[PDB]
């Protein structure tokens, strides 16, 4: 039973990757809310430093 | 005997998508640092022009 | 059959949902790279239009 | 083989470990960088006000 062993063993190893993919699949979801963050406030930067030089080359 | 060979074969892709996915990461771990760098620089340009408007 | 034959078929099952979890994996970075790209772009863009508020600044 | 299958999945194991040590750091990144573009988001409308008085 010794290989019998060491291909049950290999199954909850393969179930643990199986864990592990989940896990780091999850958080690469989760932080995608955080990279839409980044990019509304560098949208968002860019569009008022556009707005501000239309109201400097107006002052001009 | 033949499960193994299929079983095996499919862990072998799993190990290059590891791969792939380490490399990516990495990556993206720069552009972030790169990024981190670029917004700092930006903002300083955009404290020194505000200060200049109010002069 | 046996339990030898049984486990590997199971392990069979969970490693192909696990490559599959894989290629959404990779795929799901792929948009977030380009999305970081993006951002990337905005801002170094944003950089240079501050030049020109400079520029309209200097001639006040 | 049995002992080459338990090698290839010891080794996916230590990547894939690795792998979201990688994506935990990539969190502590992303978090960093967001807080540097809320401050960035911030100066603007700073500048964006300054600018509409002149």
């Amino acid at each position: 039973h010794e290989r019998e062993s060491s291909i049950r063993q290999l199954e909850a190893d393969i179930m643990d990757i199986n864990e592990i993919f989940k896990d780091l699949g999850m958080m690469i979801h989760e932080q995608g809310d955080v990279i839409d963050s980044i990019e509304a406030n560098v949208e968002s930067a860019e569009v008022h430093v556009q707005q501000a030089n239309q109201q400097l080359s107006r002052a001009a | 005997d033949a499960g193994l060979d299929a079983l095996s074969s499919i862990i072998s892709r799993q190990k290059q998508m590891g791969q792939e996915i380490g490399n990516e990461l990495d990556e993206q771990n720069e552009i972030i640092d790169d990024l981190a760098n670029l917004v700092e620089n930006t903002d300083e340009k955009l404290r020194t022009e505000a200060r200049r408007v109010t002069l | 059959m046996n339990r030898a034959t049984q486990s590997i078929e199971r392990s069979h099952r969970i490693a192909t949902e696990t490559d599959q979890i894989g290629t959404e994996i990779i795929e799901e970075l792929g948009e977030q790279r380009d999305q970081l790209e993006r951002t990337k772009s905005r801002l170094v863009n944003t950089n240079e239009n501050l030049s020109k508020s400079r520029k309209i600044l200097r001639s006040m | 083989r049995v002992r080459n299958l338990q090698s290839e999945v010891e080794g996916v194991k230590n990547i894939m470990t690795q792998n979201v040590e990688r994506i935990l750091a990539r969190g502590e990144n992303l978090d960093h960088l967001r807080n540097k573009t809320e401050d960035l988001e911030a100066t603007s409308e700073h500048f964006k006000t300054t600018s509409q008085k002149v």
